[PDB]
């Protein structure tokens, strides 16, 4: 195109400012926690921002990118949701992991989806005229083993395998808390699981089971994204758990 | 249900058989040679025909499925190496056809076995071969052939069909090379001549 | 020469929005009123007319009002420009849903599309967003009734009731307090998005030339698209109108 | 609206002319050739729904075809209020088909209309690559089409009512399913009214 | 084109589809352990039918747009909308340079009626109904349908308006296949059904 | 199939035609006008197959139209001819259409005749459709070539009714359109030759003979 | 304003001079040819033990005999190393063997540096990468190490260190590695040099090595073979 | 012949939140010529100043009333070669349309036809908008109908509308003056006294061209008839 | 094989017979594009380096388009690949050129007789569609067996004892090559004037012209 007007030129710092700017953005705010389990792994975004008027069932923030492979994001500013910058990096995620599987056999990995991610950051990057999505994403799925993984991408698109991670408000903060929850109970009971991930979404900020939304992933089968009626019996059960341990 | 590339399935190995031949089958054009390739560890294969075509297909299957498992650090299936070729040959067609390869790796739901040819097909049977005379061999194979046949027990099963199928057979100047692959993993029996085996067994 | 000029819009901020989204952000807030309401066996739609004059032809159905598929419609806060470029857009997007599945298209796969192209103006480009905020409503298969939000860059949002442009706090606060989470059906349903629009309004009686509303519903298996008449609207503004006076005593 | 060939997937309409009204009998089979196994599923669109446009044979280009138009249609019919007459339509239709190279679509079009809301009537037919006729008499349309505008300027008193009319066009489907074989069983008559659609359900073999 | 051999009797007990497995090429059967019925989704079946090589390539490129229904949507996709989207996407084939005739089979789970089968002829035409037969033998078959028609048919009855077809099968019809794979489909799950 | 002719005379140009348009030798229509008004200042004649020459005439119409509008001059036969013949090559010669343009410019009355070829064909007076020549042989036979305009037009009227009588295939009224550049004047019936007899007599049909089980009205 | 295409007084390019101090930003790589092969050895440099250490890579193969690590920006480099595995197959389909360590540099190197900032193609580079590679393997010709600079000089070397350390730890590699040195020599010789760069000490969980020898496809070394040369050292 | 163009933010929203070229352009119609249209209901007139300040222009097929089609027409106000552009893609556009559907393009969807290309012209860089506003009309379809179109890509309907100098002074004489149910007569005879109204003083009928819109079609009348007019205004 | 039709024929018939380090490729020499002979002059041999010798034979338009392109090769490959060309360039040449000639049907057959850059005889034959084999016999052109059994009883010793016992030596080859050619006159009617054998060695180049018997 006509456009070739520098938004991103490089550093003597020795970095990119896109890149940047986008992981102080998720330093700033958008929690997202992920832990994975031993059957199942479990991804969680705490804020929708239900003011009691808004629509619960067919808001996503957690997008299936596949029917193994999910992910959920955050990036945050005064404009709160770039679900706009998100659905973009969503849709082309959505066809390549189809496309993966149509050309080989073995159903796509994360590993495969996260290499996606640190060339599509790039891609933008080397063009010009153009600039790197703010989003940083919790890749979730299961590989030709049927191994449950959480990988964890940053915005300059380099990736990390975790297997328990928080990011958003603190990033250290709410995963140092979480340590001591990740034992090796928790890890193995699935249900279990399902609690790490609102556990850990609690320490920020307490309560909300409207504002809190997760989706699960069993196996090779489909997303599942929880009813907001599922999280608020399991909020009440996490707190008094909280007392017990203490 | 031909020849050029051919495999059987059981738990322990396949069978990879496969012809030395050169040019189409009315003569050869050198007595040396081995068409034999190995593209990847993962099994053998190598056809004759339209020689160009056979070549350019599993050459691009190899190419991709390589990437993959050599830089992710995972394993290709059966069902992935059909996959690639199947996608391929298609687009490539109408600038000749005949690639008769055949597909062998271990997989999560257990053995899986794929045949491929240049029409598009993709197949799981007894036996299957694609290329030209073997269409004549699944017949008595399938009879003396288990569902799960040891590789020892294996190799003798090779010898016999041979043995009587050089003396029906008229085609000269081959050897028969007898690979089993023991999964992603190839290694060579014995390549052993089809005049020889006549007299042995 | 080119780069000096480029004012560097494009560009990310450290604290995580765009300036393009946000100044678009203000353009929606000074144009007026557009509200949406789900009930229980239609949706409706309220917007602003703000074309007043004893010398109108009415060439359009309305100049707010659109019916972008046979089974959906929207209405409109922004600007009028942007609006009548974007609208052409969104019906062949709908209608070519339309004709691969053949069921109405959600409301949520129609502001989709349009997002990666309102994404694509602000992040590079240095091409403006467009100006208007569209309150889609439809009935899809899926879900039942549903209405949706799109902002300058795309981003959306499933909504209840919503409302965006002036006076935009007042509207959706007062809305949030009668009425919270589908408690209404269709006949009230009209009743308080014209006393939303009442209050927010300079006229504080309206007519049918400052209002205009229209109703999707879901008759016989079937969306019917409908932009109400004039004579329609009366009737809802004097069974709001005569609900204030009885608040009062 | 259209389609490739003629008689490759059946379909036949037949219109006889009333003051008020226009009824038009297809059968209402569907399958390729000979074979009309199946029976449910449609060949004429509505363009305002009061005024249709029908092309008649093989049902792969018939759904195509059809819902491609009824993009362009659409968006001319919210734009403008006046939604676009019969006249519009089958000057449409002349110049989409002869745009194509590709799987050439020559369908044998029945338009079937009062235009617009107005309560003023036609009825036409297009020849196989159809360039548009103008008239107000009575149409036949199909591979055979000429056989069946004979019949249909032959039939009527003058204008016969609609309700009797309905019984002529039913009997006219009738006797033509056997002078083809190409379609035949089920048929579906569409009474098209200047506000109303009536649909009726003709006796079939 | 019509000359294979596909039944689907549709109730809403159950729905019985078979199909051969006998990919012939040659004079020896390529797949006869390879299943005819490909799996779109969990609940969602298609099955193609044309030639051999034709039926694994219009299946392949179906699976993944099914399965991106799902994901888009966040529930199971309507069986009307995909059955319409399977016919947009055989038609745009037909386009393509090698010109594709491809008999589909559609099996969903619709709102209504019950367990439902949606018919597709090899005139590329998507089209609601009750009794259907895919290849040469959907005459046949249809027509047994026709004669003693039952759409809420229980499964004892179900076999044996099938044992009557399949002695047929093995004398008149050309296609005597021994090998078959029958299986009778609920609305949960595949469930294998006795085979002649 | 169809019978056409223009004319250059001592006036202007006068268009005959016979009505009927056929999809080959069988009628599609036996109503509308074969020869076809455009805007204001051309008029053309249509003949050969049907399906070929509506649609060039067409599609000229728009080119011609914004070379008009643009150069604001008269348009020039020589003009037309020249966009006729470059369309045409554009297609790649698939169809058959013997065209008559025939357009005012300042000077004379221009008339061209245009065969499907892709030529650059100059007559003197031309007849179209059928065969090319067997139509142009009669303007050397009946016209002394030139004659006042009052008497040329019952000639043309003349010559072309007398192929409407050899040639069944033409049917209904004969038109003739007098085309000036902004005064198209369509008289239906020049000669009305053949007309059918009254469809008076029914063959219609109580219901016993077929029924109807059904009237209602969807929503 | 002036531009950033611009050549300086100095006599070089402005996003160069940038691009290498990108280089000097990242963690430190050692690649060290030894005739006995070529071993690569990197820095994890992990700060949560929640990490799985398997999944922090930073040698990442070019081929099934040659290995890379790649130094300064980690998502920058990554691109490049795409575009290198399409290469060594793509070159097996047409020589029918497979890529040497100089064939695949080389053609890397050229798109290293094509930046026009405005008025270039959107195909084509804004801006040049900040990433130096280490190419490090044995092919058909014997060990090779080959080192790649985002300047686009390639050269060969024999012991080349990246990263932060990157000139101190040139210099002390010369001292210690010569062609007088074991193979098991050098990956002691680059744990030494590679904790003052480190945060702590050398662990087999804060250290990758990866050896490809002759005879022998590239082998990532397990757990008990790090366990050994953390022993000694 | 070596060029990518340029694309750059003044284009872009400024901080006020509404858009700094559309303001500029809508200034630029202002200083243009007055423009009446009035839809009678009984056809569609259109009145603007033939002159450009010299009278030594030949305009006797040069005019600022220009048919685009058999019944459809555009006057406008503002600048004279954006309006040219404007005149022939218009054209184009209605072309187009006659090739497909056989009737010509209808005002209602000719402008957002029309409002694309203002559109692409504001939104994109290295451009500006058009500063001409469009008076269209047309009579199809059983009813005479007359749209606005701004610079910016926005149509507004009106039935009666004044443009240019004194676009609000034209917006209230029609008020006053015209009123519904008068004829055809009527509302030639009010647009005239409109353009008095707004640009005042002596006129010639070199100085005034006014044009009438029909089924019949859109004809810009000769000098001679447009003098006879002039004498029954005051 | 094929009878000219796709590409204009130029005759010729190609034997090879490989030793182990020693190779004897002839052909004769002829340039045809037309049933008469041209010229007995030719460059159908090519020479790249004296570890390599390429002979391209038949349809002349064919001969020379990749006798030029294997020139080009081997410079790119020396450069790139830091190998010299040998066998190496000639695995990779045959390639694109049976992609190229084989949709529109081959008329030459290229052979590459060399050795490998690190050493090691390779004598390479195409069909025509792409294969490469080692070989120690070679019979190439529309005879692509009349040649072929004389290297496979002589050469391989294959119930054979009387040209050797063992194998064949340097003096032995050179000996057997004028004999061949004598020979081929007899049975192939398609050729004039003069038989040309090169002996490809990776220390001498021979050419010796044969005049026809």
């Amino acid at each position: 195109m006509s456009y070739d007007r520098a938004i991103t030129v490089f550093s003597p710092d020795g970095h990119l400012f896109q890149v940047e700017y986008a992981q102080e953005a998720v330093k700033k705010g958008s929690t997202a926690v992920g832990v994975r389990g031993r059957d199942i792994v479990v991804l969680g975004v705490e804020k929708k921002s239900v003011a009691k008027l808004q629509d619960e069932r067919t808001v996503r923030k957690i997008c299936a990118l596949d029917d193994n492979v999910c992910m959920a994001f955050a990036v945050v500013a005064s404009v709160s949701g770039l679900t706009a910058d998100a659905r973009i990096v969503i849709n082309r995620a959505r066809v390549e992991c189809q496309s993966h599987r149509l050309t080989v056999g073995d159903p796509v990995t994360v590993e495969y989806i996260t290499r996606y991610i640190a060339s599509l950051k790039q891609r933008y990057t080397q063009s010009n005229g153009r600039r790197p999505f703010g989003i940083s994403a919790l890749i979730v799925g299961f590989d030709f083993d049927g191994t449950p993984r959480l990988y964890q991408t940053d915005p300059s698109g380099t990736y990390h395998a975790w297997k328990a991670n928080a990011i958003g408000r603190g990033a250290k903060s709410v995963r140092e808390f979480l340590e001591k929850n990740y034992t090796d109970d928790a890890i193995e009971t699935d249900d279990l699981t399902i609690k790490l991930v609102i556990k850990a979404l609690l320490e920020v900020v307490q309560s909300g089971g409207k504002n809190i939304e997760l989706a699960v992933m069993r196996r090779d089968q489909p997303l599942k994204i929880l009813s907001p009626e599922e999280i608020e019996k399991y909020v009440a059960e996490i707190e008094k758990e909280k007392e017990e341990n203490e | 249900t031909t020849t050029l590339a051919f495999k059987f399935q059981h738990g322990v190995i396949v069978a990879a058989d496969s012809r030395a031949t050169a040019g189409p089958y009315i003569a050869s054009q050198t007595v040396k040679k081995v068409i034999e390739i190995n593209p990847y560890l993962l099994g053998t294969m190598a056809g004759g025909a339209a020689d160009c075509s056979f070549w350019e297909r599993l050459l691009a299957r190899q190419c991709r499925i390589y990437e993959l498992r050599n830089k992710e650090r995972i394993s290709v299936a059966a069902a992935s190496k059909l996959l690639a070729n199947m996608v391929y040959q298609y687009k490539g067609m109408g600038l000749s056809m005949g690639t008769m390869i055949c597909g062998w790796d271990k997989r999560g739901p257990g053995l899986y076995y794929v045949d491929s040819e240049g029409n598009r097909i993709s197949g799981t049977a007894f036996s299957v071969g694609s290329g030209s005379v073997y269409a004549f061999g699944v017949m008595d194979r399938g009879y003396s052939y288990d569902l799960q046949v040891e590789e020892a027990y294996d190799l003798a099963r090779r010898a016999i069909y041979q043995a009587t199928y050089r003396d029906a057979y008229s085609g000269g100047a081959v050897n028969l090379y007898h690979v089993r692959e023991d999964g992603w993993i190839r290694v060579s029996s014995d390549n052993v001549a089809d005049l020889h085996d006549k007299y042995t067994s | 020469m080119s780069r000096r000029y480029d004012s560097r819009t494009t560009i990310f901020s450290p604290e995580g929005r765009l300036y393009q989204v946000e100044y678009a952000m203000e353009a929606i807030g000074h144009a007026g009123t557009c509200l949406g309401i789900l009930a229980n066996d239609g949706v409706l739609l309220a917007a602003e007319r703000r074309n007043i004059h004893k010398l109108l032809d009415e060439v359009f159905f309305s100049e707010k009002i659109y019916k972008l598929n046979e089974d959906m419609a929207c209405s409109v806060a922004g600007i009028t420009s942007d609006a009548n470029v974007l609208t052409n857009e969104l019906r062949l997007i709908a209608q070519r849903y339309l004709l691969q599945y053949q069921e109405p298209i959600p409301c949520e796969q129609l502001v989709t599309a349009l997002c990666d192209i309102k994404q694509a103006y602000t992040q590079f480009g240095g091409k403006r967003p467009f100006g208007v905020s569209l309150l889609y409503i439809g009935w899809d298969k899926h879900y039942g009734f549903q209405l949706y939000q799109s902002d300058p860059s795309g981003n959306y949002g499933g909504w209840k009731a919503t409302c965006i442009g002036n006076n935009s706090a007042a509207a959706v606060s007062m809305l949030k307090q009668d009425y919270k989470e589908g408690e209404m059906t269709l006949k009230s349903a009209l009743a308080l998005a014209v006393k939303v629009l009442n209050k927010t309004m300079d006229v504080s009686k309206l007519s049918a030339e400052k209002v205009e509303i229209a109703t999707l519903t879901r008759e016989n298996g079937k969306t019917v698209i409908r932009v109400l008449k004039q004579k329609e609207v009366e009737q809802l503004i004097k069974k709001h109108e005569e609900e204030e006076a009885k608040a009062e005593r | 609206m259209s389609v490739m060939s003629y008689n490759g997937g059946a379909v036949m309409a037949m219109k006889g002319k009333n003051c008020v009204a226009i009824a038009a009998d297809r059968r209402f089979g569907i399958q390729a050739q000979m074979v009309t196994t199946d029976f449910q599923k449609i060949f004429p669109m509505g363009d305002r729904l009061y005024i249709g446009l029908a092309g008649l044979a093989t049902d792969v280009q018939t759904v195509a075809q059809r819902l491609k138009f009824r993009l362009n249609l659409y968006e001319l019919k919210e734009g403008r209020q006046i939604k676009p007459y019969t006249l519009m339509s089958m000057v449409a239709n002349l110049l989409y088909e002869k745009r194509f190279g590709p799987y050439y679509t020559e369908p044998v079009i029945a338009g079937l209309d009062p235009k617009t809301f107005k309560p003023f009537i036609c009825s036409l037919d297009l020849i196989g690559c159809p360039m548009v006729t103008d008239d107000f008499v009575v149409s036949g349309t199909c591979s055979e089409q000429m056989y069946g505008m004979c019949e249909s300027l032959w039939e009527p008193n003058m204008d016969p009512e609609h309700l009797f009319e309905t019984i002529s066009q039913a009997m006219l489907n009738a006797v033509d399913r056997d002078a083809v074989s190409g379609m035949g069983v089920i048929v579906h008559i569409i009474e098209k009214d200047k506000i109303t659609t009536r649909t009726l359900k003709a006796r079939m073999d | 084109m019509e000359y294979l051999i596909g039944i689907q009797g549709p109730d809403y007990v159950l729905v019985a589809s078979d199909r051969v497995a006998a990919s012939n090429i040659v004079q020896m059967k390529d797949d006869h352990d390879k299943m005819f019925k490909m799996s779109e989704k969990i609940l969602l079946l298609c099955v193609g039918e044309a030639g051999d090589t034709v039926q694994f390539a219009e299946y392949i490129q179906k699976n993944v747009q099914l399965y991106k229904m799902r994901n888009g949507y966040e529930l199971s996709p309507t069986a009307a909308a995909n059955f319409t989207r399977r016919n947009l996407a055989d038609c745009l084939r037909s386009r393509t340079p090698y010109h594709v005739n491809l008999l589909l089979a559609g099996y969903d789970e619709h709102e209504g009626p019950a367990l439902y089968y949606m018919d597709y002829l090899a005139a590329l035409a998507k089209a609601p109904f009750a009794a259907h037969g895919y290849g040469a033998f959907l005459t046949l078959s249809i027509l047994d349908r026709y004669y003693t028609p039952t759409i809420s048919r229980e499964r004892a009855v179900e076999l044996l308006r099938k044992c009557l077809e399949e002695l047929q099968k093995r004398f008149i019809l050309n296609l005597p296949t021994f090998s078959v794979r029958v299986i009778d489909k609920d609305g949960i799950h595949n469930l294998e059904n006795i085979t002649f | 199939t169809t019978i056409a002719g223009v004319v250059y005379k001592d006036g202007i140009v006068l268009g005959a035609d016979t009505r009927a348009t056929e999809g080959m030798v069988v009628a599609d229509k036996n109503c509308s006008k074969i020869h076809f008004i455009s805007p204001n200042i051309y008029c053309c004649g249509a003949g050969t197959a049907a399906d070929t020459d509506m649609t060039t005439q067409l599609i000229s119409s728009n080119l011609e139209l914004h070379s008009l509008t643009t150069g604001r001059l008269p348009r020039v036969v020589t003009a037309n001819r020249m966009l006729k013949q470059m369309l045409f090559r554009y297609q790649g010669y698939i169809g058959a259409a013997l065209v008559l343009g025939g357009v005012d410019v300042t000077g004379p009355h221009l008339y061209s005749i245009y065969p499907h070829g892709s030529t650059d064909k100059l007559p003197y007076v031309t007849m179209g459709s059928g065969s090319l020549a067997a139509m142009a042989v009669f303007e050397d036979k009946f016209r002394p070539d030139m004659e006042e305009e009052e008497a040329k037009k019952l000639v043309s009227e003349a010559i072309a009714a007398g192929i409407f009588n050899d040639l069944g295939s033409g049917s209904n009224i004969d038109l003739c359109v007098i085309s000036k550049s902004k005064l198209d004047f369509l008289r239906p019936y020049s000669v009305p030759n053949k007309k059918g007899t009254r469809f008076g007599r029914y063959r219609c049909e109580k219901g016993t003979t077929a029924v109807l089980t059904e009237k209602v009205t969807p929503l | 304003d002036r531009g950033v295409n611009t050549f300086s007084p100095e006599g070089r390019l402005f996003q160069v001079e940038y691009a290498i101090e990108g280089h000097k930003l990242g963690s430190t790589a050692i690649g060290i040819q030894t005739s006995e092969g070529v071993c690569l050895a990197v820095e994890k440099r992990i700060t949560s033990p929640l990490m799985e250490p398997s999944s922090i890579e930073k040698i990442v193969e070019i081929d099934a005999h040659i290995g890379c690590a790649m130094s300064g920006l980690i998502a920058d480099a990554k691109t490049l190393i795409d575009k290198a595995r399409v290469e060594t197959q793509n070159h097996w389909f047409t020589y029918n063997e497979t890529m040497t360590v100089e064939s695949v540099t080389q053609a890397v190197s050229n798109l290293a540096l094509q930046f026009g900032e405005e008025d270039a193609d959107p195909g084509a580079m804004s801006r040049p990468f900040g990433v130096a590679l280490l190419f490090g393997g044995v092919d058909e010709k014997g060990p090779q190490l080959f080192h790649m600079d985002p300047s686009g000089t390639f050269v060969q070397c024999d012991a080349r260190a990246i990263g932060s350390a990157s000139e101190g730890a040139q210099s002390s590699l010369q001292e210690v590695y010569h062609k007088s040195t074991t193979l098991k020599e050098a990956i002691k010789s680059s744990l030494i040099i590679l904790k003052q760069v480190m945060e702590e000490k050398l662990n087999a969980t804060n250290i990758e090595l990866a050896t490809v020898q002759p005879g022998q496809n590239f082998h990532m070394f397990t757990k008990e073979e790090l366990e050994e040369v953390i022993k000694d050292i | 012949m070596a060029e990518r163009g340029y694309s750059f933010s003044l284009t872009t929203f400024s901080p006020s939140g509404k858009l700094v070229q559309i303001e500029y352009a809508l200034a630029a119609v202002a200083g243009g010529a007055p423009s009446v249209g009035i839809k009678a209901a009984n056809g569609v007139v259109l009145a603007t100043e033939k002159k450009q300040k010299s009278i030594l222009y030949d305009e006797r097929s040069v005019h600022k009333v220009e048919p685009i089609t058999k019944h459809i027409g555009l006057v406008y106000s503002g600048m004279g070669p954006d309006y040219r552009v404007l005149v022939h893609r218009a054209r184009k556009l209605a072309q187009q349309y006659y090739l497909v559907y056989q009737e010509p393009i209808p005002t209602a969807q000719l402008v957002q036809r029309v409002a694309s290309v203002m559109q692409e012209y504001t939104q994109s860089g290295g451009v500006r908008p058009f500063g001409v506003s469009l008076l269209i009309c047309g009579w199809n379809e059983g009813r005479p109908y007359l749209f606005q179109s701004d610079p910016s890509g926005a149509y507004f309907a009106w039935k009666a509308t004044a443009m240019g100098k004194n676009y609000v002074n034209g917006k209230t004489f029609l008020e006053k003056r015209y009123n519904e149910d008068l004829e055809l007569e009527d509302a030639i005879h009010t647009a005239i006294l409109t353009l008095k109204e707004s640009f005042e003083g002596q006129m010639t009928e070199d100085n005034i061209e006014v044009g009438i819109c029909n089924e019949a079609g859109f004809r810009r009348l000769t000098p001679t008839e447009v003098r006879d007019y002039l004498a029954a205004i005051a | 094989r094929f009878s000219p039709y796709a590409f204009n024929g130029g005759t010729v018939l190609a034997i090879a017979g490989e030793d182990f380090s020693i190779v004897a490729s002839d052909t004769r020499l002829s340039e045809g594009f037309s049933i008469h002979t041209r010229d007995s002059p030719k460059c159908y041999k090519l020479t790249d380096k004296t570890v390599i010798g390429c002979s391209g034979f038949h349809g002349d338009c064919l001969t020379l388009t990749k006798i030029i392109e294997a020139r080009l090769k081997m410079y790119k490959h020396s450069n790139n690949k830091a190998m010299t060309t040998g066998a190496i360039a000639a695995m990779l040449s045959t390639i694109l050129y049976s992609r190229r000639f084989f949709p529109y049907y081959v008329y030459n057959i290229i052979e590459g007789l060399d050795e490998e850059g690190k050493g090691a005889v390779y004598s390479f034959d195409p069909v025509g569609s792409y294969q490469r084999d080692s070989f120690k016999a070679g019979g190439s052109a529309s005879a692509m067996l009349q040649p072929l059994l004389d290297n496979q009883v002589g050469f391989k010793n294959m119930q054979n004892v009387e040209h050797v016992p063992l194998t064949l030596d340097r003096a032995m080859r050179l000996v057997k090559d004028v004999f061949i050619s004598a020979a081929e006159r007899d049975v192939y009617t398609g050729d004039a004037l003069r038989i040309c054998i090169v002996t490809k060695e990776g220390i001498r180049e021979e050419t010796v012209p044969l005049r026809k018997d």
